[PDB]
């Protein structure tokens, strides 16, 4: 074994009430077949099988999920939000590390079609367009993170979605050093080169 | 029979609109100028007969010796408005004639 | 079970049974809904020769009612001649009698087919500059037509449309032609060619034919007019929800208040609108003695389909007070116009917006449709002001010279209310 | 750069001090 | 005439002084980390360690000419004349080479954004490609520098 | 030179040219290419007997061949009278002799008027399952009629198609109608009706009306108000276009009239907006003059992003004309606002919606944000109305004791405003 | 001079329906009385003179002592729907007389 | 970075033309 870790099958954790959702779990070593186990809200499931599903998401049906395979631990809790709203912001990878990618949806209630989506970041216009378009961003970087939120027209009304909150998170400043000691290496070598050389010069004259 | 047969007149009146309006169904048809004084009265709605509701005054004679009667249908005003038509079937004779009365 | 008063109604054999070549008609009355055995049925026929017979009453074994027809038959002009039955039961009551005059034979018109035709759109891709709508009554029974077109439920000026006949054979047909701007059919206005002839009218609708996605629901909550809470005393607000389709499902509406105490029993009214969607209003009728003291109310609209319940609130707005001030101005005589003239009230400086307006004419108030009003606007320094304006015909100030502009509003200290008389000759 | 901009001015000062120690060797030798 | 061997033994030090630059530019990369490795095409001389030759072809081009500061021989004039020679075509060589490594540097650098990015794997690029130029620089200038410097050896005889 | 035979050809003064009063009516026969100078030229008038003249030979310029032309002169129904020319040439033949028969008033061409009337949508704005269109043709001549319906330039059955005829006078009119289905029309396939008339048939072209948003993008076109059309003499008109995505292009916003006269240079602008999107505004010059003769203007814009033009077309509001009535009043005084006043001028009986209003001290305008103007409001009658206030401080009526109140309309005397003056203190 | 001055009388006959569908646009002007042979005449489009197209007959005396002449201006049916209006200007004697015909 | 990188291969060249022109004064002390 080595850590079991858990995945959406919709990568989203925030989900509307009575949408679907599937996270299972696993280390890349179900060579057992040994019943994984699942706890939520610290609690205790009766579903030894994996593959874990959610249908028809309830409000009671969010909470932090953990899974435990038969010996190893139990890993890290991953989050889950359930809403009910017109307008809904969903970010893939809520908390991503900067050279990862990013992306982000706004989602709509029951599928209902979006016009003219504006997706704000920091309060500031980030991108307009007539329908739905999804932000995607390839390589994360330290400045593109903050609170964003969509603003969109359903049946010809005005609605938002509640923000979200992306962050980033950050190389071997020992290679840094090492290129600076070359340098100093190189500086070294000339100048001690010219001042003993010329030292024994002196001594030779 | 001392008197020579004579063809029954039905006449069909439409239910009035007042009373339609009072949530009151009710379909009248008047048999006059019919000798032979025994008729079964009967209430027809769409294609078959509606039995419940009707009721048929006993035949008899108003100064002039021929059986006269008043078959009125009662029924709810959404059961007659459901029946595409209302007949009033007065069977006296052999040439009996139905009277048809509609909303419209 | 107790005593019931007989109910009366006509009923006689239709039109088309009856023979066209046979002039005697029989028809007659039916009476039911009283207890009392005992009947008097008197039948009229007017000048024409009728006859009278009655029938012993069927009793009703589904109500226990009995129902007795009495049978008029007439000779001659029976369906031109009217017949009137008055059925009265002794043991109800002496004068409790009823009497209804209707004819055996009714007046039958064909219901005119209406359509409704468009100018077609410039074949390249687009409109003419100004769009034809054509309005065409078929076939149908000569008489004396009328064509009215109503601006999304509002009958304008016939001078712009144009209305013709004509005769084809002893078929009637009639076209109207209505003539609009490129903007005004562009800014999607229903129009509908009401058709009104002998007995019933009939209308069709048309608008811009727009693509598929429908309004979506919305919500407004209205304000105790300041008449209704201050003369009539008998507050009452009101939910108004609009531009939900008549399919799908229903719509639940709540009244709560902030305390959540007791909620008097509101009434719900549906009614279908001509642009195709359906809206309710909910009439909450509040306490005169919640409202002084600001307690808040609140409309919770719930659909089984929207994500969230709409919530509406409504409250005495809190501000400045300020009586307002009144002014009545006659308008001199004009040229052209010597039989009526036009009179003009300016109510100012008061501060809480909602205000009332009121033309008094003989101690008594006339139909609002007589004047119109503006909506109160914020005046460049602090307070409100509203134009009110009138129009008289020469009879109205000849009966009497003076009228009275009345503005009810709750900073007026003396009754709330403040009246200014203006005579048009002095 | 306070890192890079701390190695340049140490190397600037560097060189200037090799060449002032040029020069005080050459005028041993020269005057020599 | 004479003056072009004014500097003989002089010349030799400093072309042995260049060439050790131009092995040591590199030397220090391909005993530290896989050039191999360094992406972003900054790499074409790095792994290879093809100034392995060339700073020492420098050196060479000197030696042959060295000789003739101090023996002053004929036969040193023959391999000093060769090693010019040689020198001469090595310096256009390993300028070729650097302009090569320069022009990948950019174009890595730009595609990667070095002036923002500098990420570790970039860190590590730039660090090489540095070294893997200065090398070939160093090398071509030596190459230079050891075939004027024996011009004189040539002349010699 | 070359030998061929003349033709000769009638020529007779139209008949308005002609008197009606007048006696005589000259008409003849005009032979050209008729290369041998001698000609024989024969004129009959019916039983009336008229008189004859002929003219030299005058050789044409392009080949010379010689042409005369024969006059005979009648009297009475000329118009009625049926003039036969016989021209016939002695070098050409012995028997080479042709006739021609014509009248003042012999025949003319109609050519009719056709346009195509579509089935408009229902009141909800959706289209019906079937879809009818009617193209009619008007002022047309009697005689044989081909019908025919390109669908995409392309014919299917008649059986489609009804045709019927009908005429009153001399005007002739004929229907032909066409069904199909809803999702044919959606299909947005031009259609076009012909009908063949003397070999070169019309045509009349129409397609599903364009979505005039094409993807949400909104166009306003403004109008000239009254005041710069008549008193600043200045008029212009502006295109305004909302909701566009940035990009690396530029919307080619462009202008026309409708009978495609040279329009003056126009501005261009673009804004971005903090909602990422962009807008542009354009401003065209135009002709007071030519704006009052109704020559109607268009605003046509382009992008990468939109499919189609978003073209809005501009124009002068037409109907019945009628100046507007003015009165002024000047509220009276109040006590705790001695030192200032309020002057309110009613503006009413004016048909045409555009009215622009001014307050005038000391002969100079006073400022445009310093008086509030409703918006016209239809009357009970006729005529829509406007108010107007303003608040004077008590330097302005002390110093100088006038106010004017101006209203610039199109119809408003020959000097287009109408004025009247307001005394605070008279 | 031989005789006393007449007025110059000129009447211009618009091309016919039949002369235009004939594949030739010919106007005819017919002068009568015109001097004892001098006068002068032009065919203007609209506004302006033709210099093409216009043939000038000739006076001659028949019976008459006077000056009888024919102007023809022919030309292609385009070149005569293009103009506004056909002016036939005969000036003699001192007198100048334009006759407007159009199509119309 | 890059820049300081060019600065350090142009510190390299000075260094370097800085020792060429000792060249000639080791060669005095050593060989002249
Ligand atoms: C939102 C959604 O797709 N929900 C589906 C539901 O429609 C389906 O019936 C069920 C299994 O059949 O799985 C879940
Ligand atoms: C005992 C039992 O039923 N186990 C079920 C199995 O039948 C099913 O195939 C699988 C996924 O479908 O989940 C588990
Ligand atoms: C079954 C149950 O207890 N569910 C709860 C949920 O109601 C609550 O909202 C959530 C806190 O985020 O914790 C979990
Ligand atoms: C990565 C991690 O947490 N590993 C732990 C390990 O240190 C510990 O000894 C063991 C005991 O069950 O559980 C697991
Ligand atoms: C799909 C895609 O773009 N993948 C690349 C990934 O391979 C690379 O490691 C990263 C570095 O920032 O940039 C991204
Ligand atoms: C406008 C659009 O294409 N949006 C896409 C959607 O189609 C897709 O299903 C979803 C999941 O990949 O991502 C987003
Ligand atoms: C870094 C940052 O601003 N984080 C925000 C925080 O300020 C805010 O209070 C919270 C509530 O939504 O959301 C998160
Ligand atoms: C936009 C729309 O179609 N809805 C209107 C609504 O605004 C209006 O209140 C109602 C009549 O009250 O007619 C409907
Ligand atoms: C998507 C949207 O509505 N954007 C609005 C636009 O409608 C409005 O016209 C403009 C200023 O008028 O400001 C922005």
């Amino acid at each position: 074994p080595q850590k079991p870790k858990v995945s959406l099958n919709p990568p989203w954790n925030r989900i509307f009430k009575g949408e679907n959702v599937t996270l299972t779990c696993n280390g890349n070593n179900f060579f057992e077949v040994s019943s994984t186990k699942w706890f939520h809200n610290g609690s205790l499931s009766e579903e030894t099988n994996s593959s874990l599903n959610i249908v028809n998401a309830k409000f009671e049906d969010s909470g932090e999920y953990k899974c435990q395979h038969q010996q190893v631990n139990e890993s890290e809790p991953v989050y889950l939000e359930v809403f009910s709203d017109w307008l809904l912001l969903q970010a893939s990878a809520e908390v991503v590390m900067e050279g990862q990618p990013l992306f982000l949806r706004c989602h709509g209630w029951r599928n209902w079609d979006v016009y003219k989506v504006i997706y704000y970041k920091d309060g500031e216009a980030l991108k307009y367009w007539y329908e739905n378009h999804n932000i995607s961003i390839t390589n994360a970087t330290v400045e593109d993170s903050g609170t964003y939120y969509c603003t969109g027209k359903v049946w010809q009304l005005d609605y938002e979605s509640e923000p979200l909150n992306i962050t980033v998170i950050k190389e071997k400043y020992w290679l840094q050093f090492f290129i600076p000691l070359l340098v100093v290496i190189l500086f070294a070598v000339d100048t001690g080169l010219f001042i003993s050389t010329q030292q024994q010069v002196t001594f030779l004259l | 029979l001392g008197q020579p047969k004579a063809a029954p007149s039905v006449t069909l009146f439409p239910p009035s609109s007042e009373e339609l309006q009072a949530n009151k169904a009710t379909l009248v048809c008047l048999i006059s100028d019919f000798y032979p004084g025994a008729v079964t009265v009967a209430w027809k709605a769409d294609s078959s007969p509606v039995k419940a509701g009707v009721e048929t005054t006993t035949p008899s004679k108003q100064s002039n010796n021929k059986y006269a009667a008043s078959s009125y249908l009662s029924l709810t005003p959404e059961q007659w408005k459901s029946h595409r038509s209302y007949s009033c079937q007065v069977t006296h004779e052999g040439s009996t004639v139905e009277k048809t009365v509609a909303p419209t | 079970a107790s005593t019931q008063s007989p109910s009366v109604f006509p009923l006689t054999r239709c039109c088309k049974n009856i023979p066209s070549n046979a002039t005697s008609v029989t028809l007659g009355c039916l009476a039911t809904g009283y207890f009392p055995e005992p009947v008097m049925v008197t039948w009229d026929t007017g000048s024409l020769n009728g006859t009278t017979m009655t029938l012993p009453a069927t009793t009703l074994t589904l109500s226990g009612h009995y129902a007795t027809i009495s049978l008029l038959t007439v000779s001659g002009a029976w369906a031109k001649q009217m017949f009137t039955c008055r059925v009265a039961h002794t043991p109800s009551s002496t004068d409790w009698v009823d009497n209804k005059t209707f004819s055996v034979c009714s007046r039958d018109f064909t219901p005119p087919t209406v359509k409704i035709l468009q100018s077609s759109c410039d074949g390249g891709g687009h409109f003419p500059p100004t769009i034809q709508l054509l309005c065409l009554v078929s076939g149908y029974t000569p008489g004396t037509i009328n064509i009215t077109w109503l601006e999304d439920g509002q009958v304008m000026d016939v001078d712009l449309s144009t209305a013709s006949t004509t005769q084809e054979g002893e078929l009637a047909s009639t076209q109207s032609e209505l003539t609009l701007s490129q903007k005004h059919w562009l800014s999607d206005r229903t129009y509908t060619c009401q058709v009104t002839y002998q007995g019933h009218t009939f209308e069709d609708s048309t608008k811009k034919c727009a693509d598929s996605n429908p309004r979506g629901v919305s919500a407004y909550l209205s304000r105790p007019s300041p008449f209704d809470l201050f003369i009539r005393k008998s507050p009452t607000i009101t939910c108004l929800v609009v531009d939900l389709a008549p399919s799908k499902g229903t719509v639940n509406l709540t009244w709560s208040r902030a305390s959540g105490k007791p909620v008097n029993h509101s009434t719900r009214k549906e009614e279908k609108q001509r642009n195709g969607t359906l809206t309710v209003t909910s009439t909450l009728p509040v306490g005169t003695r919640d409202w002084i003291e600001g307690e808040t109310y609140q409309c919770r609209v719930t659909h089984p389909h929207l994500p969230r319940a709409l919530m509406r609130s409504t409250t005495k707005t809190s501000g400045p007070r300020a009586a307002p001030e009144v002014y009545a101005f006659a308008t001199p005589e004009w040229p052209g116009s010597r039989d009526k003239r036009t009179l003009a009230c300016l109510i100012q400086n008061f501060m809480p917006e909602d205000i009332s307006v009121q033309w008094l004419h003989n101690e008594v108030q006339l139909p609002d449709a007589r004047h119109s009003t503006t909506q109160p606007r914020k005046t460049k320094g602090s307070g409100f002001f509203v134009f009110s304006r009138l129009e008289v015909t020469r009879a109205e100030w000849e009966q009497k010279d003076e009228f009275i502009c009345r503005a009810v509003h709750e900073a007026a200290s003396p009754s709330q209310t403040v009246q200014r008389a203006v005579s048009v000759n002095p | 750069p306070q890192l890079c901009y701390i190695l340049d001015a140490i190397l600037f000062l560097y060189g200037i001090v090799l060449t002032l120690l040029y020069c005080r060797l050459k005028i041993q030798v020269r005057k020599a | 005439l004479t003056v072009l061997k004014k500097e003989q033994e002089f010349l030799g030090v400093t072309q042995i002084l260049t060439a050790m630059i131009c092995l040591c530019f590199g030397t220090v990369v391909c005993s530290v980390l896989d050039i191999s490795h360094i992406e972003g095409d900054i790499f074409s001389s790095f792994k290879a360690g093809y100034p392995f030759w060339g700073a020492i072809f420098f050196s060479i081009s000197g030696m042959l000419s060295i000789i003739s500061e101090r023996r002053n021989a004929t036969y040193l004039v023959r391999g000093s004349l060769g090693a010019n020679t040689a020198s001469s075509i090595a310096g256009g060589t390993g300028i070729t080479i650097l302009i090569i490594n320069l022009k990948k540097s950019l174009a890595y650098i730009h595609i990667h954004s070095c002036q923002k990015f500098f990420e570790t794997k970039c860190f590590m690029a730039s660090f090489s490609t540095e070294i893997v130029v200065m090398m070939l620089f160093l090398t071509i200038l030596g190459l230079g520098s050891a075939v004027s410097l024996t011009i004189c050896g040539a002349g010699e005889e």
